């Protein structure tokens, strides 16, 4: 994949 | 290939693309150690 986004919290089912 | 560091936040998508958002340092990466 594209590198890595900013840092967010997690949507994880 | 072994460990989880707590802090660490699995910011997962559908796409099958796990990525790495710890809240505690702050750092993005792509590389999963649980693997």
């Amino acid at each position: 994949d594209t590198p890595p986004p900013a840092y967010l919290p997690p949507e994880d089912p | 290939l072994g460990p989880l560091p707590p802090g660490w936040e699995v910011r997962s998508t559908v796409s099958g693309r796990i990525y790495f958002v710890d809240h505690n340092n702050r750092t993005t990466q792509f590389t999963d150690p649980r693997l």
